[PDB]
């Protein structure tokens, strides 16, 4: 009981549900991750090789990505982070060096504790960056680690020093089995940083996959 | 500096000189509105579905 | 700007398969629904033929259905009439209406400039029941047309429109669903009425308002014009 | 200095006798005599199913079919509320859109967020598609809200701690509002169009004088971030939710609270507020993933609006009262009566 | 003795009092069992998983299948409690042997539909297959649906009740020497959706341990039930085609003139098949019961 405008206008309207689902398909498809860190970290070194929110797209075997860097946001993240949730990961890039002073360690962990035993990043899994190895292991030749780690009992190499940090960062997971932290020393050698996400992306898929199915 | 200091200051003041009535007063103007206009509130008074541009 | 210009006229030899074209350019062509309106030398406008936006929709006259086909291609902008088996009442000059349809939405805003074509030897009624009245400047006029259906709607809109036909130009929609008016129309033209009764007010009337004024309905297809209200002096 | 903070001490401390002074007897006892509107049905009589993702916001035309809506997934949804047609669907440039406002004429619509750029897009064009009119990019944080005045004056509330009144002509900020501490999450505009209410971050609500950038009154009271603010219909009063599970109303010539709208199984915070067209009923969507519907002048719980399966983080009611419309996080708008 | 020829074509039907000692029974437990947990499942699935993805999709119509067949189970019972005489008229008869074909085509065809769908979204995670919208999964569904009634009508376009002995008859797996799609039907679907399964299964196990996912307790329950679904899969329909191509090799040796040598055989595949509804009366107990969600 439709007049011709009517049936026009409903006309449109499936042509704009049909456009807005191709629209979502196209979307659907897409990896979403949320880039934080530090003000002085190498998250720009993380973004190098590929106002307000800055988004990054680059395309990986034939798999396409979107980086959200909300670095430049001074507000309170109580108020924006849920728009975040359902992303498929989060790269969260701490400086190696940065346990000299000025202590930046010890923020980077706060806000790493933060963002992971998160209300709403239950179950997004952390891909964990630590950058600057080379100048953490000039750093660490002379200066001790006991600084940023009163109550570290260890050697002062490379290796060990890196283990700790490590397991300091990941230790901070309350949620160990609903979440899954994957830590990869960045280097600057290859593309290889991008392989890493690529393999942590594919896992954090292959479970929700499992999830959907009833599965997992 | 202190302008921070001088501004919230000033601030008090400025707010500090308004006028003021009772509470009861205000109240009742509410109840008075809201009792006028209540017969033009088709969420409080369930309007037949005759006029309901929602009917269906 | 919005412009549609349309090409493919010419002598036609009956039995013929001539083929209008129309090209679309200003706005956002691949949206809006478009309509063949022909109208011959010394008679109104017919409806010719209709395609909606994505082409889910075609509807044809009676006296072209089987004959007339239309297509659109959104890549150029391009609208196409294929007319096949063209007799001496096909006569007329074709325009290339555009419609855009959705809520508050004006449709016939704009028209085209209008192709000749020359051709060698249950539908609502619409009536005007007028040809020409004489105006002079300055003076307020009541042009009234009459429907045999009822253009009022369960929706509440009667589906009345009013277009204006300046002498050597293109139609121009003026009052659209009986009460709105277009964009561009001045404030003086006014739309009013009922079911089956219907009437158009210029009041200070001036230059620019000669010509033929045509009365469309849109309740239902096939559209149906009136037959066209001249002004003169 | 220490003869500054004295001072503004003292200023608070008279402020607050003069409230005292002020108040001889709450509303509660006022309205007791009052007969209770009784419980509330409210149906969903239609429900907009073209989202696919959490929807931020939504705000009703001046007339009380068409309204439009916001989501995560960037795009602006223009609603036939009755025929549930979609009118128009706007692409945004960032996706990130926590605020949607209807232009009084139906003209403009205006979105912003993450992007800290409120956006002004042209529904009334002659080449028969939307267009993005204006850009305003004066904000140095997340766009929380966004009202329109007029065609040419919008007024923003933003993250920095400031609400600004802009010009869509040339693209500038006309008026700057600098009173709070902490982000501003909402605003609501006075009927009348010369004041309009902010509730920011830092657990007050400032009065603003949209004439010159001024803070007439500060109303606090709240316990936590303020996410809703809406203007009782009369202009004289106005309604904030906060995240302590409470609803406060508040009265600009009292300059003081009036009620408190809290339930002990309520704990949750509440999202979005608003009244009806008499300002009998306060509706004001939670994260108990429901609607609940208040009595204005008793404070009772009149109704509960459940039909939602996530949080509703937007909630509005038409110009005549006939609807009311909820958004919430899952992609589906509802629309009550 | 025998060779009734049951439409034409001599076949050896038999009639034992093993049936009635052994089949009524378990059919009952069967039929309580699987009409509860079907019951069940099909409540949350309507009132309770709201969600419906396309997975879900495909377990809820394994689930409808698997119901449908425990509704037709009683008719098959009541003819057991005797040596069968079919005491339903015709049309329950061709109509309980129809739809028990096409209940078993289908719920193997939606559980072997299950396992390629769990090797589309473990071994290609990044695949539009693992995305696909739920109309799409409603048409697959519904195709597969016409398939099974497509490959199923035959039996229903016979008027099945002969009068052996001086009792009818209601079977439709009878021994009879010349071979026809249903026997064929059969082996297939045992045969080929055993490939597919072992197939999907295998390729699950090996990518989510190459992979390294073996870690999570998740993964280890996911792998344990990728292993049990096919386990209880071959074990519920490997007997019966066991005593299928058992039957077969003696009907192709013993010249199927005689029939007391084939007493045992008919005897035992009945038993045997009494397998195949269990493996339905189960099925919603390790798919929807056992999912690690609810
Ligand atoms: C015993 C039997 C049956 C089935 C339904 C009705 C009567 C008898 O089980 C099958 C079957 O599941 O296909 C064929 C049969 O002969």
């Amino acid at each position: 009981t439709l007049s011709a405008e009517d049936k026009a206008a409903v006309e449109r309207s499936k042509m704009i549900d049909r456009n807005l689902r191709e629209d979502g398909e196209k979307a659907a498809r897409e990896v979403k991750l949320l880039l934080l860190g530090a003000g002085e970290s190498g998250k720009s070194t993380i973004v190098k090789q590929m106002t307000g929110i800055v988004e990054t797209h680059f395309t990986f075997k034939d798999l396409h990505f979107k980086m959200f860097d909300v670095g430049a946001q001074r507000s309170e993240r109580k108020k924006w982070i849920h728009c975040f949730e359902g992303v498929t990961a989060i790269i969260f890039c701490v400086a190696l060096s940065d346990y000299d002073l000025v202590n930046r360690m010890h923020e980077s962990m706060k806000l790493f504790d933060s963002i992971c035993n998160n209300k709403w990043f239950t179950d997004t899994s952390i891909i964990l960056f630590l950058n600057k190895k080379d100048l953490f292991e000039e750093k660490i030749k002379k200066s001790p680690l006991t600084i940023c780690y009163p109550e570290y009992a260890g050697s002062n190499t490379y290796e060990e020093a890196a283990a700790y940090i490590q397991c300091q960062f990941e230790d901070l997971n309350k949620r160990k089995d609903t979440k899954e932290i994957y830590t990869h020393f960045t280097c600057s050698t290859d593309t290889k940083n991008v392989q890493f996400v690529f393999d942590a992306v594919t896992d954090v898929i292959i479970k929700n996959n499992l999830k959907d199915c009833g599965l997992f | 500096s202190i302008a921070q200091a001088r501004k919230l200051v000033e601030q008090l003041k400025m707010e500090a000189n308004i006028d003021r009535i009772k509470v009861s007063k205000a109240a009742a103007d509410l109840m008075a509105y809201c009792e006028a206009h209540a017969k033009e509130d088709p969420l409080l008074t369930p309007v037949p579905a005759s006029e309901n541009p929602f009917r269906e | 700007d919005v412009q549609l210009v349309e090409s493919g006229g010419g002598l036609v030899q009956p039995g013929g398969s001539r083929k209008l074209s129309c090209s679309a350019s200003g706005f956002a062509f691949s949206s809006f629904g478009m309509h063949w309106v022909r109208q011959a030398p010394e008679k109104g406008l017919e409806w010719v033929a209709y395609i909606s936006s994505g082409s889910g929709t075609i509807y044809y006259a009676d006296t072209v259905k089987g004959r007339f086909t239309i297509s659109r291609d959104d890549p150029k902008n391009t609208l196409f009439l294929q007319m096949t088996s063209l007799r001496s009442e096909d006569t007329a000059m074709y325009y290339c209406v555009r419609s855009i349809y959705y809520y508050g939405s004006s449709p016939f805003d704009f028209w085209g400039q209008g192709t000749t074509l020359t051709v060698s030897s249950s539908d609502i009624v619409m009536t005007q029941a007028t040809s020409s009245v004489p105006v002079t400047p300055g003076e307020s006029v009541s042009i009234s047309c009459r429907s045999s259906k009822s253009l009022l709607h369960s929706n509440g809109n009667t589906y009345l429109y009013w277009f204006l036909q300046r002498p050597g130009q293109s139609p121009q929609l003026l009052i659209y669903r009986m009460s709105n008016l277009a964009s561009g129309v001045p404030d003086r033209f006014s739309g009013s009425g009922s079911g089956t009764a219907f009437t158009l007010t210029i009041s200070r009337l001036e230059a620019e308002d000669v010509g033929v004024y045509y009365c469309m309905q849109h309740l239902e297809y096939p559209l149906t014009f009136g037959a066209g209200t001249k002004l003169e002096l | 200095l220490d003869q500054l903070r004295q001072e503004a001490e003292q200023l608070k401390n008279q402020i607050r006798d003069a409230r005292k002074a002020c108040a001889d007897a709450t509303l509660s006892q006022i309205t007791n005599n009052i007969d209770p509107v009784g419980r509330i049905q409210m149906r969903t009589r239609r429900t907009l199913r073209g989202h696919l993702a959490k929807i931020y916001a939504m705000h009703w035309g001046t007339d009380s079919r068409l309204l439009v809506s916001a989501s995560q997934d960037g795009k602006l949804i223009i609603w036939d509320s009755y025929t549930t047609n979609k009118v128009h669907a706007i692409p945004l440039r960032s996706s990130w859109v926590m605020t949607c406002a209807y232009a009084p004429s139906g003209n403009y619509v205006a979105c912003g967020g993450l992007d800290n750029i409120c956006s002004i897009y042209n529904l009334k064009t002659r080449e028969g598609n939307v267009r993005v009119s204006r850009e305003l990019a004066g904000h140095t944080g997340y766009l929380s809200c966004c009202r329109f005045l007029d065609d040419n004056q919008i007024v923003t509330s933003s993250g920095d701690t400031t609400c600004a009144l802009w010009d869509i002509e040339t693209g500038q900020q006309t008026t700057t509002f600098t009173g709070h501490t902490g982000d501003v999450m909402s605003l609501s505009l006075a009927p009348d169009t010369r004041l309009f209410v902010s509730g920011a971050c830092d657990a007050s609500a400032k009065l603003w004088d949209v004439r010159e950038g001024m803070c007439r009154q500060t109303f606090t009271g709240h316990e936590s971030d303020i996410n809703a603010i809406c203007f009782f219909p009369n202009g004289n009063a106005f309604a904030t939710g906060s995240d302590d599970a409470t609803c406060r109303l508040f009265d600009l010539r009292a300059d003081q609270e009036l009620m408190t709208y809290s339930h002990d199984n309520i704990i949750c915070g509440i999202t979005s507020v608003s009244f009806s067209k008499s300002g009998r009923l306060l509706l004001a969507g939670y994260d108990d993933f429901n609607c609940n519907v208040w009595d204005a002048l008793k404070a009772d719980r009149a109704g509960v609006l459940a039909g939602h399966d996530n949080r509703v983080s937007c909630l509005g009611v038409t110009d005549d009262g006939m609807a009311v419309a909820t958004g919430s996080w899952d992609s589906f708008l509802k629309i009550w009566n | 003795d025998h060779f009734l020829e049951i439409d034409k074509k001599n076949c050896c039907v038999f009639r034992d009092d093993f049936i009635v000692k052994v089949l009524p029974p378990v059919l009952g437990l069967e039929f309580i069992f699987g009409l509860l947990g079907n019951g069940l499942a099909l409540w949350i699935f309507c009132f309770h998983l709201k969600s419906w993805k396309s997975s879900r999709i495909f377990l809820f119509n394994l689930a409808v299948a698997d119901f449908l067949l425990i509704i037709c189970l009683p008719f098959l019972m009541d003819n057991y409690v005797r040596r069968w005489d079919w005491k339903f008229g015709d049309i329950p008869c061709r109509l309980m042997l129809f739809m028990l074909a096409m209940n078993r085509q289908g719920s193997i065809i939606f559980l072997t539909v299950v396992a390629v769908d769990r090797y589309f979204r473990v071994v290609h995670p990044h695949h539009a297959l693992n995305k696909i919208s739920n109309r799409t999964a409603a048409i697959i569904s519904c195709l597969l649906w016409g398939i099974t009634i497509g490959l199923t009508v035959h039996l229903l376009k016979k008027k099945m009740p002969i009068q052996n002995g001086g009792a009818n008859l209601c079977s439709s797996f009878s021994i009879c020497h010349t071979f026809q799609w249903h026997e064929a039907m059969f082996l297939l679907e045992f045969f080929l959706p055993l490939g597919i399964i072992l197939f999907c299964s295998a390729r699950i196990i090996w990518s989510l341990r190459q992979r390294q996912m073996d870690r999570h307790a998740k993964i280890k329950r996911a792998i344990t039930f990728i292993m049990v679904v096919a386990i209880v899969f071959v074990i519920c329909f490997l007997p019966s085609v066991v005593v299928r191509i058992r039957i077969f090799w003696l009907l192709h040796t013993s010249g199927t003139q005689n029939c007391e040598v084939y007493r045992s055989v008919d005897l035992a595949f009945f038993i045997t098949l009494s397998f195949t509804y269990m493996n339905s009366m189960l099925d919603p107990v390790v798919y929807y019961f056992s999912s690690p969600s609810f």
